[PDB]
RNA sequence: CCCGGUGAGGCGGGGGGGCGAGCCGGGCUCUCGCUUCUGGCGCCAAGCGCCCGGCCGGCCGGGCGCGACCCGCUCCGGGG
RNA sequence: CGCCGUUCCGAAGGGACGGGCGAUGGCCUCCGUUGCCCUCAGCCGAUCGAAAGGGAGUCGGGUUCAGAUCCCCGAAUCCG
């Protein structure tokens, strides 16, 4: 016999991901000493569509503790957030959607 | 004659002293490349008695192989 | 004294400048695309004898491997004249034609005859 | 007289406020994995059992001791290149017109001293690698009676003989002046070393662990002792 | 003007003669002004507060 | 030995300070480490202490420390 | 023979306004250049990949047997 659909699907090929207009990946924050102990500060940016997802994104800003730089995230987008919104994530964050809390 | 007592003691590969020996020397070999430039013989006498000399143009390298 | 810096980087360490005890080379290579070399003949055909005699330019032959400041260069050195401008083109059979023009001050009819062409 | 303008501008570094100052990071540094090897190989040697063979050579001399074994060994450093040539020269007008006591090096030249009970202080550094080609000498000088020490530094050895490094030197004689001092240096070492062999040889080093892994079992442990405390109070 | 293009223009062309010109529209650099006065001002007075209700405490 | 994260950026222990508790003003039980209203701003030190230099006590120009706690052996976690 | 892999087990920067020490020069006056030191420094991926994608800036008239937005005449423009 010869090789099956399956089989072949598993050496890349002409069955990979179609990532070309993807937006990036979808995830929080690298945990440092903020979301440690306390919370950071974000801003809802942009909530965009994101090619081969069926759940938007959201495009939340911090401030760098450590430099004088703007951080952007690119969060899985929770029902209800709208852009301008506050977002806070860490230890010490307030139990509101939206927020990122351990 | 020290080459004497230090060639007996690599008989001794199930002693306790030896066996430690072994076992950092072989976490140390494990954490470098494959190939890698040894400053000096790890073994001065077994290296002397295979003809190696402790002068200049002799060459140390300390190959690993996956068993 | 302190790290600020996470990061680990090489540092910078003194580099020498080559000082040879012997040149690998004995003499340099003499130049073997002189002006002599640039260009090889004149062109005579009838449309090169127009070019002359109405926009005032010189048709050569040149060496495919000369760019145009080698050919203006070489034109002046060799019979001691001003050139306005080179264009260049690479022939079908593979030799490199110059359309050399020459200062309003020059008559390349007159320039020509000193070289033979006319 | 004080300019009014002149003010306090207090900078607030709590989470969030103003960006965290440039504090020194040398802990946490990414460090180049030549030293990640060498730094982890000495935590190892400290968190495995170290059998006692290669354990003794932690036990050495303190300064004082290694520095009046030094200065007298520095009465009988071998002669130079420089100044052997001056010791020819000055034969061959010698003969137109003895062996002084010397410093004793390499652990092949001490070995075969030893064992023929020739050597009358044998002086071992402490970190010779490979271990092996010293690990044995210890127990050599004990059996054959020649009192022997540790030292910290094969490099001070070295400049003894005026090479880069000296695994072992040894006494053999000295002169008449310095024989005293041989004596005293002999007796403190004797006691240090050769006596207490016995128990040298069966005490393992290292089994040691982190500092955050003993905090955390001593914490543990607390949390027993003062309930342990609090239950008859 | 193509991005390019905007190399060979004087600055007068390319801005406007206000904080920010050129950048930010005018209607969102009043509201910046007001946000970053108002909200300047809150902070003094949730401080006296924070002093004043300490004061008392 | 393995896995995850990070531009390996504050880990462990102790010190020091604030809110409460409580025994007869001090010690402790033991917690906290200064950001939640607004689609602003936020680095490249202020201040203080101590030394040094140039010019004629006055002008000019630097260094160090605190500010920014101390000591540690694995970067931090998760497995093992 | 090589293959996998393309940031993943890497000491991956040969740079910069400024400042300090010398060596040289020249419209030697004072300004350059250079070497070292101090200080500062994310980009985090060598390189290749489109004559239809991105990509500053040329148009009119004349001219040949055969070429012209390329030659000549006239009038412009970008970049350095
Ligand atoms: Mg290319
Ligand atoms: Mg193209
Ligand atoms: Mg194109
Ligand atoms: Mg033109």
């Amino acid at each position: 016999g010869r090789v099956i659909r399956g089989q072949r699907k598993g050496a890349g090929s002409v069955f990979r991901a179609h990532v070309k207009h993807r937006k990036g990946a979808a995830r929080l924050r690298a945990v440092d000493f903020a979301e440690r102990h306390g919370y950071i500060k974000g801003i809802v940016k942009d909530i965009i569509h994101d090619p081969g997802r069926g759940a938007p994104l959201a495009k939340v800003v911090f401030r760098d503790p450590y430099r004088f730089k703007k951080r952007t995230e690119l969060f899985i987008a929770a029902e209800g957030i709208h852009t301008g919104q506050f977002v806070y994530c860490g230890k010490k964050a307030q139990l509101n959607i939206g927020n990122v809390l351990p | 004659g020290a080459y004497k007592y230090i060639q007996e003691l690599w008989r001794k590969k199930q002693s306790d002293v030896m066996r430690f020996l072994l076992r950092v020397r072989c976490w140390q070999y494990r954490q470098l490349s494959a190939l890698h430039r040894a400053p000096r013989p790890t073994r001065p006498d077994k290296a002397r008695r295979l003809g190696y000399k402790a002068k200049q143009g002799y060459v140390i390298y300390r190959i690993r192989v996956r068993r | 004294k302190i790290r600020t810096s996470p990061t680990f980087r090489r540092p910078k360490t003194l580099r020498l400048r080559r000082q040879p005890k012997y040149p690998r080379k004995s003499a340099p290579r003499r130049n073997k695309l002189d002006h002599y070399a640039i260009i090889k003949f004149p062109l005579t055909t009838e449309s090169a004898m127009k070019k002359i005699e109405d926009n005032n330019t010189l048709v050569f032959i040149v060496d495919v491997k000369a760019n145009k400041h080698q050919i203006k260069q070489a034109v002046k050195k060799l019979y001691d004249i001003d050139v306005a401008k080179v264009n260049t083109l690479i022939r079908p059979d593979g030799e490199k034609k110059a359309y050399v023009r020459l200062a309003p001050d020059y008559d390349a009819l007159d320039v020509a005859n000193k070289i033979g062409i006319i | 007289v004080v300019n009014p303008l002149f003010e306090k501008r207090p900078k607030n570094f709590g989470i969030g406020q103003d960006i965290q100052p440039k504090r020194d990071l040398t802990r946490f540094v990414k460090w180049p994995r030549y030293i990640r090897l060498q730094r982890q190989r000495a935590i190892l040697y400290k968190r495995l059992k170290v059998p006692p063979a290669i354990n003794q050579f932690t036990q050495v001399l303190d300064r004082q001791t290694a520095t009046q074994l030094l200065k007298l060994a520095h009465k009988y450093r071998p002669e130079t290149k420089q100044e052997k040539k001056q010791r020819l020269l000055a034969r061959a007008e010698k003969k137109a017109a003895k062996r002084p006591p010397v410093l004793r090096a390499g652990v092949n030249t001490v070995t075969t001293l030893v064992e023929n009970k020739k050597a009358q202080l044998v002086v071992i550094a402490h970190d010779v690698d490979p271990i092996e080609l010293v690990v044995f000498l210890p127990a050599l000088c004990r059996k054959m009676g020649v009192p022997y020490c540790i030292l910290k530094g094969k490099a001070r050895l070295g400049r003894l003989v005026h090479r880069k490094t000296c695994t072992t030197v040894a006494f053999t004689q000295v002169n008449s002046e310095d024989k005293g001092a041989l004596a005293k240096l002999v007796e403190a070492i004797r006691t240090n070393y050769n006596d207490r062999y016995d128990e040298i040889r069966r005490h393992w080093g290292g089994n040691v662990l982190g500092p955050k892994s003993v905090a955390r079992i001593a914490k543990l442990e607390k949390a027993k002792a003062k309930e342990l405390a609090t239950k008859l109070g | 003007v193509r991005p390019k293009v905007l190399m060979r223009l004087s600055k007068t062309k390319k801005h406007v003669s206000r904080a920010y010109g050129g950048s930010m529209c005018a209607k969102c650099v009043r509201d910046r002004i007001k946000r970053a006065f108002l909200i300047e001002e809150q902070k003094i007075v949730v401080k006296v507060l924070k002093a004043q209700a300490q004061s008392q405490k």
